């Protein structure tokens, strides 16, 4: 009998679950982990190797 | 005469500088490509793994 | 990835005294890039979606992630530097053959 | 008299004021005037505020004038305060214990009266397990962090004690 309830008549267990999820997310990353990552890319530098 | 022939031998060995430069350009581009592929793979797998872990 | 094997003392005999540091830096970067190509494989392991099809109970997010990834155009960097060192090698070979005819 | 209290006060000055979380100082079997000095210095420097709820340090003192039971359990009391701050608040805690050796010493003082056969140098046979039970709670978990600075007295300068 848990249709109308998410977590089977809890009435609690959110005050600590939010801290736990905060720790878990912040140790997995900092950005939004519900969307595809956009990729900034860089290109290697190069110098004047020409014979002086 | 011997000195001149030795100078010619060094001139014959000259090309290694440009071999080195070409090696470094090719290797830098390959390293960059593989690092980019690992970055994209790691980000995708990392987000999927955050979902599976929560 | 076809490289030109190089003697490393012959490379030393042909370096003037105004670019010894540059030769040493090219050598060090050659060794560094060899080591770094050795310490990472060629192709990333494409993870099977199995562990992400049957273990993610979310509405198609894994599926749209896999669709967006299967058709990604990751930028392959272009050379833009080998042609000019080839031109420089041509010029240097010209000068060296001239000096050799003089010799 | 080599500088354990001077060093731990320097660390309180250099780290605890620049610290973002809370702090707990457990005085265990030390000088009472040192506790008075620390109290009034923390009031002067604003780290303890007697008028509102902006205080950042909790003090727990059982000093060298206390019988061995109080000296043996006051470190546990300080641990309990720091453990609450680490678990239920999720805070990053600083825990300074001066001096932790007294804990062990206090146990020694009661070990004979509890009817136990003495171990090496007259210490209780349970020295290592008592120390472990106490020290394993002084730790960083994946629920919160505790950075711990413990001054450890060395009897007669013998590090093999
Ligand atoms: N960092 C220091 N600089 C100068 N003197 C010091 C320093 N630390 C200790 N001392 C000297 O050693 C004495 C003992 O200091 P204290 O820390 O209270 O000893 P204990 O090791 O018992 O805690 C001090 O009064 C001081 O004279
Ligand atoms: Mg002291």
């Amino acid at each position: 009998q848990t249709s109308g309830g998410p977590v089977d008549a809890s009435s609690e267990y959110q005050q600590e679950l939010e801290r736990e999820l905060f720790k878990l997310k912040q140790m997995f990353g900092n950005a939004d982990m519900n969307t595809f990552p956009t990729f900034k890319f860089e290109d290697p530098k190069f110098e004047v190797i020409e014979k002086p | 005469i011997d000195t001149e022939k030795s100078q010619q031998a060094l001139v014959q060995k000259r090309h290694y500088l440009f071999d080195v430069q070409r090696n470094n350009i090719a290797m830098a581009l390959e390293v960059t490509y593989r690092e980019r592929l690992y970055r994209v793979y790691k980000e995708v797998k990392n987000r999927l793994d955050y979902h599976i872990s929560v | 990835l076809a490289l030109k094997t190089i003697d490393w003392v012959a490379f030393a005999e042909i370096i003037p005294q105004n670019q010894k540091a540059i030769a040493s830096s090219l050598k060090s970067w050659n060794e560094t890039l060899t080591s770094r190509l050795a310490a990472l494989p060629e192709n990333p392991p494409a993870i099977d979606w199995a562990y992400y099809k049957a273990n993610v109970a979310k509405a198609g997010l894994v599926d749209d992630f896999e669709k967006k990834f299967n058709a990604l155009k990751v930028p392959v960097p272009e050379d833009k530097y080998t042609a000019q060192v080839d031109a420089e090698e041509k010029e240097d070979v010209k000068s060296c053959a001239e000096w050799v005819s003089l010799s | 008299g080599v500088g354990k209290t001077v060093l731990i006060m320097e660390l309180i000055n250099n780290v605890a004021k620049a610290h973002g979380g809370y702090s707990v100082f457990a005085g265990v079997g030390e000088r009472t005037r040192e506790g008075n000095d620390l109290y009034h210095e923390m009031i002067e420097s604003g780290v303890i505020n007697l008028k509102d709820a902006t205080s950042k340090v909790a003090l727990v003192y059982g000093q060298m004038n206390e019988p061995p039971g109080a000296r043996a359990r006051v470190a546990l009391t300080g641990l309990t305060v720091a453990e609450y701050f680490r678990d239920q608040e999720g805070q990053d805690v600083l825990l300074f214990i001066d001096n932790i050796f007294r804990f062990t010493q206090a146990g020694s003082e009661v070990s004979a009266l509890l009817g136990r056969i003495p171990s090496a140098v007259g210490y209780q046979p349970t020295l290592a397990t008592d120390m472990g039970t106490m020290q394993e709670r002084i730790t960083t978990t994946k629920k919160g962090s505790i950075t711990s600075v413990q001054a450890i007295y060395v009897p007669a300068d013998d590090l093999t004690d």
